[PDB]
């Protein structure tokens, strides 16, 4: 046997149409979102770990000093400990706020993959699975180093 | 899912209570899902975003969680929905 050679209805639902305009216009609204998202919450998270291992040598030094440091001297290295203490608190809080966003942007850009799978989108579905792949993979990772950072503060105090 | 998943460890929330000066406990307060904002006695839920402030000197955390974020699924994992619900009564 061969296929029924044919076509005649337009395939022509309002609705069928708006969706997979819908579709594409969301994908790349998402994809969009999840790069600028994603850079964005990398950065912090970077800036964030630099406040640490910032004052995780500011307790190594203090540590060493234990004893060789002199009244006035040992407030001043803890005014500088309180005044990194903060930075890492402020640059923690920025992070945090923004790995909510991605939580979101990522999502989001799920839902557009799914629904171009669903309509028959495979293109545009397969890429933005694979870009979510990726900044999945490499959000994980900073973060994996982010508490090696962290560890070794608390090590440190 | 959680609105923060950096923070759905116990020992990542309860790092952040390095410098507490409230009477709130704050092993109790990171077991219950919450970490501090770093602003008074602010904390917000990792899982549920849900934040709390104005504590009392001897208040129950989970209670507070089921209190005003009965809907947050972290609690229900750890409390269960009777828990929850008693609160609400």
């Amino acid at each position: 046997a061969v296929p029924i050679a044919q076509k005649s209805e337009p395939h022509s639902l309002s609705s069928e149409a708006l969706m997979r305009r819908a579709v594409s216009l969301v994908t790349d609204s998402t994809s969009t979102d999840l790069s600028q998202t994603t850079y964005a919450l990398i950065e912090a998270i970077t800036e964030y770990t630099k406040a640490v291992y910032t004052l995780t040598s500011l307790y190594r030094q203090y540590t060493s000093l234990l004893g060789k440091m002199n009244s006035e001297e040992e407030d001043e290295v803890w005014q500088v400990i309180i005044g990194a203490r903060a930075e890492m608190t402020s640059k923690h809080q920025e992070y945090l706020k923004l790995e909510t966003t991605w939580m979101t942007a990522v999502g989001l850009s799920e839902m557009a993959a799914e629904a171009a799978y669903q309509t028959g989108a495979d293109q545009a579905s397969i890429t933005a699975r694979n870009h979510i792949q990726l900044v999945k993979l490499q959000v994980e990772e900073v973060h994996q180093l982010s508490r090696k950072a962290e560890t070794k503060l608390a090590e440190a105090q | 899912l959680p609105r923060n998943p950096s923070m759905a460890d116990y020992e990542a929330r309860i790092f952040t209570f390095g410098t507490w000066i409230y009477s709130v406990n704050k092993e109790q307060l990171a077991r219950a899902g919450f970490y501090a904002l770093g602003e008074g006695d602010k904390v917000k839920c990792f899982h549920c975003g849900g934040g709390l402030t104005d504590w009392k000197p001897s208040e129950d955390p989970w209670e507070q969680h089921a209190k005003w974020y009965p809907g947050c699924k972290y609690l229900l994992e750890q409390k269960g929905q009777e828990y929850i619900n008693n609160i609400h009564l």
